[PDB]
C-alpha cells in the first residue's frame, strides 16, 4: 500500500522512477494518479514560473523516456518508465480507416448510452468516447442513483452489459468535430495514433457538461482537484486525493458524500480566498482570513454544458438557468440531422439524461422508419426540471487578483480585468490581448467566467454577451496523425 | 457622431487606419466608419505579414518603401515588428532559374534578396528537412507583426492626431448630388463630406454599388484558412517559411510561441467563415513535410478569413473620376496587411497633393475594364 | 427483396441498368439494388449525350461501339436515338491543329470525323454566328437521346430477361467474410452474393468505404447545371454544338423543342444541387454568343446534378482483387450517359470471362495509387 491508496491493489505491480526516485506503481494506473497515490503532486511548470498538477484546468507536458512534451494524462505507466519534469513548452523533436454507420453517438455517458440501446434495436451506432471506461460522469460516483434506484456503477455494468454487436464501441477515442457533406457527416475520430472517419447519416451529441471553475487565490496549484478529477482518483482507481480535505464550492455534498463513504477526513469551508503552500496545498485561507490546514482543497461549484461541440456542429446557444445551453428545435435538433441529448442539453439527474437519449434515439428511429415512441420518454422528461445554477459574484476589489487565474496558459484575473477597466467588453477583443480561451481547452474552462467577469464589471447582462464559437478540431489532435 | 468631415474613409482594418492616419498626422480632418471594431475582418484573421520578395518593380518599390515605414512606426509607437526574414524552399532548377529571374528584379530596386544554399537555409530554421530543397530565396529585413496590435496602435495614434475613429457605424449609402459626393449615409445618420474612400476591401463592391461606380472593378471574397498550434520554445522558426511544392504553404511561429500558417487551398467566391476538414488534413501534410518535427504536435484550432481577390492579385488603388472625390483602396489578394503604411503614404498623396512618389499607377482602378491585367 | 443472387449491382442509373441488362441477356442472374427510382440521380439530371470524339484510342474505341450499340438498342427496344452529329466551333490555329490531331487519332480507329467549314458548319445549324468561326469539327454519326426515356427501356428489358430490380433499397454494409463478399446488407434485410458491382457513380466512395476498399480511388461529386428554354420550331438545332472558346458551352434541341444545354461552371467538391444566379448569368452570356437567336427565347428553369469527377476524368471501371467480387463502375466525369451500353458490355464480359474485346485496363481502378494517370 502505497500512502494515498483507498484499497490493497492487487494489479500486476510495477516499478516506475520520478525524478530519479525509485516509486511503486501498478499496470493500467496513468501517470498522475501513480504519482498521487506516492504523495507526488506537483508535475509541471507553466512558462511564467506556476507550479501545476493534473486535476484542475491545463495541461500536463512531462518527459516519459527523454521523449519531451508527453500528456501525463495520457499516458499509461510502465515498468522501468523514467519520468521527469520539464518546461511548459519543451517539445521532442523526432492507414486511415473508414468506417459507415447509421449514427455516430458523440459521447459515451447515460445519454450516449441510452440513444445506442433505443438505437441498436435496428441501426447500427457508433458509440466514440474518449475517456476509457463507457460510463459517464456517473462512473465517477459509486452513491445510490434516484431513477434507477441503484448503485450509480452498477447501472453502467447493467447498460454496458446490453449493448448489441449493432454498437460499436469507440473507447479511448476523441472526436475531432462534426462536418456536413450533405449526404453524411463525417466524424473524424482519433483513437491511440491511428485516425478514423466515420461516416454517419445521423448524430447525436451526448457530449455532456464540464465542472465550472472556481476563481479564489492560487485555484491552479498542484493539490486542488476539480470535482471530476477527485471523483476519479477517489472511485475509479483507489487513491485519495490526500490525507485530510478541504471541500468548497456549492455542490460541496456530493464530493462530502464520497468522502465520508471512503472515511477520509475534512474540512467543508463555504468561501475560499486563498490556497497556500511550497510545492502542494497546505493551507487554504477563507473569506474571514481563517485558515486550515489540509493536503488538498476539492471544488465543486456545478456543471454546465460544454458547448464547443454544439457550436462546431453550427448550433446556436441561449443563455437559462445560470448556464448557456444549445437552442433546439421541437425534436431536440440542433440542425437538420444532428441531435442532442443529456447534460449538453441542461443540467439533471443521470436517469433524465438517460431518458433523454433514448428519446434522441427514438426520433432518429422514426426518421428511418422503424415504429418507435419518443413520446413516452418525452413524457418521462417533464417529471425532471432542469436545475439552476447561481451566477458568481467574484469578489474581485477583495482578491489579489494576480494570484487567481482564469484559464489554463498565462492569463491571470488581473490580465483580463485589466482590459476589461480599458474599455474593451467584446470577448472577441479581450480573446486576443489576452490570450484568454486560446489554451489547451479553448475556453471550456474558462469562457463562462470570463463572460462573468465582464458583466460585472460592465453592468450589461449575460444573456446578452455572446460567447466566440467552438472551431475545427474540437479536441487537440497532433499532427502526424492528420497526414496523409 | 459627426455631422460634416473633410474625408470619410470606410472601413476600420489595417488599411483603413493606416490610410486616416496619414491623412490626419498630415493636418487633414478624417473620420473612419467601421461597421464593428477597428481591426475586425480580415485583419483580425491576418497571418503575419510582411514581404518585400515580389517579382514586378512596383510591388517591390512599394514594399521596400513600406518595410521603412514599419522599422519607423513600429519603434516609433511601440508596436513590434521583428525582422526574421522570410525564406522561399526551392526544389527544382525549374525553380530556381524563375526566382534567380525574381531576385534579379528585387536587387534592381534595393531589396537585398539571396538565393541561398540548403545548409544555410537550415541554419536560420534548424528544424527544416533539407533532404529535397535544392536552394532557397532569402531576405533578412522581411519580417512579421501582429496586425491587430499593429492596427490598433495606428488607431490610437491617428485619433491623438485627430482622426475620428466610428466604431459600430455601417456605411448603407451616398448622398451624390451632380455627381458631387454629398454625404455618406449611415445607420446612425448621415455625415457630410465631398472626399470618401473605400478601404473594405472583401466588401468593395457592396460600397462600389452604393456609390453607383460602373466601373468593372472586380473583386471576390474567398475563404483562405489558417492553423495554430501549440506554443513552443521561443526563436524556433524564425522566419516566415514559404514552400509553392508542398501547396502554397507557409509558416511561422508567432511571439506568444504558436506557429501559425495556412496553404493555398481556396473556395470560391463566398462570405462563408468557418474551417473545413480537408484544410485540416491537407495542412497537417504539408507542414510536415517542410518541417517533420510538426508531427509531435498538438493543434489547438483553425480558422478562416477573406482573401478579397482580383483578376491579377494586385489591388485597385485609385482616384474614381466619375465620382467626384471616390477613392478605392481594395482588393489585396492575401498581402494587404504588408502593404498598408505604404498605401495608406500612396491614397494620402493621392488625397493631398494629386501624385505619388511611389509608382501607384500599377493599382489603376481603370486596368480590369480596358484589358490591361499585370 | 431476394435474398440471395448470383450478383448484385449497386445504382440503378443508366450505367447500373445497362450493366444489368447485359448480364441478364447473358443468361446470367443479377438483381440491382437502387435507393431511390430506377434514373434518378445524375441520369435524370443529365444532356442528352452521345459523341465518340474523344482523344485517346481506348474512349474512341469504346465510344464507337457504344454507339453500335445505341443504334441496336434503340430500334429495337424503340427508344429513339437521333443521329444528328456533334458540331465543335473553332476559332484560332492553336484549336485547329489540336482538332486536326483529335479528328487523326478518331479516324484510325474507324470515327470518320471531318473537319469542315464555317459555312458548312452553319448549313447544319442556320442560326449559328459564323462570324468568328474558322472551322469546325464535325461527325454526323454523334448524336442524342433521353435519359431517362432509354433508361427506363433497359430498366424493362432486364427485366424481361430475369433482371430483379429494387427500388426504394439502399445498401448501408457488407458481410465480408475472410476476403470473401458473402451478403450485401441493406435498409430492407441482407441480401446473399459473392460478386457485387459499385455503379453508384458520385456515391462511389462511399460504397467503397463499407466495402472496406484501401484502394485509393478518387471519385468526386461536383455540382454542373444546365438551362432550359422554351420550346421552339422542330430541327432548329439538331446537332450538339460545343463551343470550348465560350466557357465550354455546349447546347442542342431537346425531343420536346426545348434548347437545352450547359458550360463549364464547375463548383467544387459538393453534394449540394441548387441552381446560381451566376450560372444564369454566364450561360446566358456564352449561348447568345454562340448562337444569337436565343436572346429572344425564354428561359424557363435551370437545374443541377453530379459530375462524378477522377483526376484524368476517366471513370474507374475493373475488378478489385483485394475483396473477392467487387466491381467498380464508377466516375464518369460527365460523359458517362454515352459510355453505359457500352461499359454494359465491358462489366458483363469481366465478370462472365474474365476479359473483354475492348480495352477496359485504360479504366484501371489502380491507375491512381500507381501514380498511372491517363
Ligand atoms: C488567413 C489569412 C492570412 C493572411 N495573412 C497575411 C499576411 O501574412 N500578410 C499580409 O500582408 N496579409 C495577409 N492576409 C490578408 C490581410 O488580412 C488583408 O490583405 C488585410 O486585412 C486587408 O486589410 P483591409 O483593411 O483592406 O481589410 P479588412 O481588414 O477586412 O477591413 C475592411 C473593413 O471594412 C469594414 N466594412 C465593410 N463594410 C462596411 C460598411 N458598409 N460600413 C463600414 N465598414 C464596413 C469591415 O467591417 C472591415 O473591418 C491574410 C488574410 C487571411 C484571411
Ligand atoms: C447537367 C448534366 C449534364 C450531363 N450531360 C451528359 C451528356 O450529355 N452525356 C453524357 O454521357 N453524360 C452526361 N452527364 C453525366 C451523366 O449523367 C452521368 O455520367 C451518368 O448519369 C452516370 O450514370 P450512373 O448510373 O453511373 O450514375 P447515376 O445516374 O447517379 O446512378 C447512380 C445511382 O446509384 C444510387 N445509389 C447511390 N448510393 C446508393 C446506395 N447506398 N444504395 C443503393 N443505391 C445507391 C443513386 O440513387 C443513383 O441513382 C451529365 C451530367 C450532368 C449533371
Ligand atoms: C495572429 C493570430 C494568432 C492566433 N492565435 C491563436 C491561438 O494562439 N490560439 C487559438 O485558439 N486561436 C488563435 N487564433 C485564432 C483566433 O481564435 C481567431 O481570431 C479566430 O479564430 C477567428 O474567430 P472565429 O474562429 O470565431 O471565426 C489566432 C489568430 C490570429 C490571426
Ligand atoms: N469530442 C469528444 N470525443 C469523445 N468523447 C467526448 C467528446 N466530448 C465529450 N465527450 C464525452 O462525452 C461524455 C459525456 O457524458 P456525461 O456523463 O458527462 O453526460 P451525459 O451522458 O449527458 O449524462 P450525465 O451528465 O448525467 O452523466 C464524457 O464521457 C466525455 O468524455
Ligand atoms: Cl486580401
Ligand atoms: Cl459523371
Ligand atoms: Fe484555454
Amino acid at each position: 500500500m502505497r500512502p494515498l491508496d483507498l484499497t490493497e491493489k492487487r494489479g500486476k505491480k510495477v516499478t516506475i522512477y520520478f525524478e530519479g526516485k525509485e516509486l511503486e506503481a501498478y499496470e493500467g494506473e496513468k501517470l498522475p494518479v501513480a504519482l498521487l497515490a506516492n504523495e507526488i503532486y506537483w508535475l509541471t511548470t507553466s512558462n511564467e514560473g506556476r507550479k501545476r498538477g493534473a486535476f484542475t484546468f491545463g495541461p500536463v507536458p512531462m518527459t516519459v523516456n527523454g521523449v519531451k512534451g508527453l500528456e501525463a494524462r495520457r499516458i499509461k505507466v510502465k515498468d522501468g518508465m523514467k519520468i521527469e519534469r520539464q518546461g511548459y513548452y519543451d517539445f521532442h523533436e523526432e492507414e486511415i480507416e473508414r468506417v459507415v454507420v447509421d449514427v455516430a453517438i458523440i459521447g459515451g455517458g447515460p445519454a450516449g448510452i441510452g440513444a445506442a440501446l433505443e438505437l441498436q434495436q435496428y441501426l447500427t451506432v457508433a458509440l466514440i468516447e474518449e475517456r476509457g471506461w463507457l460510463g459517464g460522469d456517473m462512473w465517477l460516483k459509486g452513491i445510490k442513483q434516484e431513477g434507477f434506484n441503484k448503485d450509480s456503477r452498477k447501472v453502467v455494468e447493467e447498460l454496458v452489459g446490453k449493448l448489441n454487436e449493432n454498437t460499436k464501441i469507440y473507447l479511448e477515442t476523441s472526436a475531432l468535430g462534426v462536418f456536413d457533406k450533405g449526404e453524411y457527416f463525417l466524424v473524424p475520430v482519433v483513437r491511440g495514433d491511428k485516425l478514423i472517419e466515420i461516416l454517419a447519416k445521423r448524430v447525436v451529441l451526448a457530449t455532456g457538461a464540464i465542472d465550472s471553475t472556481m476563481l479564489f487565490e492560487n485555484n491552479d496549484m498542484p493539490g486542488v482537484f476539480r470535482r471530476d478529477f477527485a471523483l476519479e482518483v477517489m472511485n475509479v482507481w483507489e487513491v485519495a486525493p490526500g490525507r485530510k480535505v478541504a471541500v468548497t464550492g456549492s455542490k460541496a455534498d456530493e464530493v462530502i458524500q464520497e468522502l465520508e463513504r471512503w472515511g477520509i477526513d475534512y474540512v467543508h469551508i463555504p468561501n475560499v480566498k486563498r490556497v497556500e503552500g511550497n510545492e502542494k496545498v497546505e493551507r487554504v485561507i477563507d473569506m474571514n482570513n481563517h485558515e486550515y490546514k489540509v493536503d488538498a482543497l476539492i471544488f465543486a461549484d456545478g456543471r454546465r454544458p460544454d458547448i464547443n461541440p454544439i457550436t462546431q456542429a453550427g448550433g446556436k446557444l441561449r443563455f437559462r438557468r445560470g448556464y448557456y445551453s444549445p437552442v433546439l428545435d421541437e425534436y431536440h435538433r440542433i440542425k437538420d440531422g444532428i441531435y442532442v441529448a443529456g447534460s449538453a442539453v441542461s443540467i439533471k439527474p443521470h436517469y433524465a439524461n438517460y431518458l433523454e437519449g433514448k428519446l434522441v434515439g427514438a426520433y432518429i428511429l422514426k426518421e428511418f422508419g422503424y415504429d418507435a415512441q419518443p413520446c413516452i420518454y418525452e413524457e418521462k422528461l417533464r417529471e425532471y426540471e432542469p436545475e439552476s445554477l447561481s451566477i458568481p459574484r467574484i469578489p474581485l476589489d477583495k482578491f489579489n487578483l494576480e494570484d487567481v487565474q482564469i484559464c489554463g496558459c498565462d492569463v491571470s484575473l488581473k490580465k483580463v480585468d485589466e482590459v476589461i477597466r480599458k474599455g474593451i467588453t467584446d470577448l472577441q477583443i479581450i480573446k486576443r490581448l489576452t490570450h484568454l480561451a486560446m489554451g489547451f481547452c479553448q475556453g471550456r474552462y474558462c469562457l463562462f467566467n470570463g463572460a462573468v467577469v465582464v458583466s460585472q464589471r460592465t453592468g450589461k447582462k449575460l444573456s446578452e454577451i455572446d460567447l466566440p464559437v467552438a472551431r475545427s478540431p474540437i479536441k487537440n489532435v497532433k499532427m502526424g496523425i492528420l497526414a496523409r | 457622431l459627426p455631422e460634416k468631415s473633410e474625408i470619410v474613409v470606410i472601413g476600420g482594418g489595417i488599411v483603413g487606419v493606416t490610410i486616416a492616419h496619414e491623412l490626419a498626422k498630415r493636418g487633414e480632418e478624417v473620420t473612419v466608419i467601421e461597421k464593428r471594431f477597428i481591426g475586425s475582418g480580415s485583419t483580425f484573421r491576418c497571418g503575419t505579414g510582411i514581404r518585400q520578395q515580389f517579382n514586378d518593380e512596383a510591388n517591390v518599390r512599394v514594399m521596400k518603401r513600406s518595410v521603412e515605414l514599419w522599422k519607423k512606426y513600429s519603434e516609433e509607437y511601440g508596436f513590434s515588428f521583428k525582422q526574421t526574414g522570410y525564406l522561399f524552399l526551392l526544389y527544382d532548377d525549374e525553380e530556381v532559374k524563375t526566382f534567380k529571374r525574381n531576385i534579379e528584379i528585387q536587387n534592381k530596386f534595393g531589396v537585398p534578396t539571396k538565393l541561398i544554399t540548403p545548409e544555410e537555409a537550415k541554419e536560420i530554421v534548424p528544424l527544416l528537412d533539407i533532404s529535397e530543397v535544392i536552394a532557397a530565396s532569402w531576405n533578412p529585413t522581411d519580417g512579421k507583426a501582429d496586425p491587430f496590435e499593429a492596427t490598433t496602435a495606428f488607431a490610437v495614434k491617428a485619433k491623438e492626431y485627430g482622426a475620428k475613429l466610428l466604431e459600430y457605424t455601417e456605411v448603407k449609402g451616398f448622398l451624390i448630388e451632380n455627381n458631387e459626393i454629398k454625404g455618406v449615409k449611415t445607420n446612425k445618420g448621415i455625415i457630410k463630406t465631398g472626399i470618401v474612400v473605400n478601404a473594405t476591401n472583401a466588401w468593395a463592391n457592396l460600397i462600389n454599388a452604393m456609390a453607383g461606380i460602373k466601373t468593372k472593378i472586380p473583386i471576390e471574397p474567398y475563404k483562405h484558412q489558417a492553423v495554430i498550434t501549440q506554443p513552443i520554445k521561443r526563436g524556433t522558426i524564425n522566419p516566415m517559411v514559404i514552400s509553392f511544392k508542398y501547396g502554397h504553404a507557409y509558416l511561422t511561429q508567432t511571439f506568444h510561441g504558436g506557429i501559425i500558417g495556412g496553404i493555398g487551398y481556396e473556395i470560391g467566391p463566398t462570405y462563408d467563415l468557418t474551417p473545413t476538414y480537408e484544410f485540416l488534413r491537407e495542412v497537417s501534410y504539408y507542414f510536415t513535410k517542410i518541417i517533420p518535427a510538426l508531427k509531435n504536435l498538438l493543434i489547438l484550432r483553425t480558422w478562416a478569413g477573406y482573401y478579397a481577390k482580383t483578376p491579377d492579385s494586385n489591388p485597385a488603388i485609385g482616384r474614381i473620376e466619375e465620382l467626384n472625390d471616390y477613392y478605392i483602396a481594395a482588393g489585396f489578394s492575401g498581402h494587404g496587411f504588408m502593404m498598408a503604411p505604404a498605401v495608406g503614404e500612396m491614397v494620402a498623396e493621392l488625397i493631398t497633393k494629386g501624385k505619388t512618389k511611389l509608382p501607384v499607377e500599377w493599382y489603376d482602378p481603370y486596368r480590369f475594364e480596358r484589358g490591361e491585367l499585370r
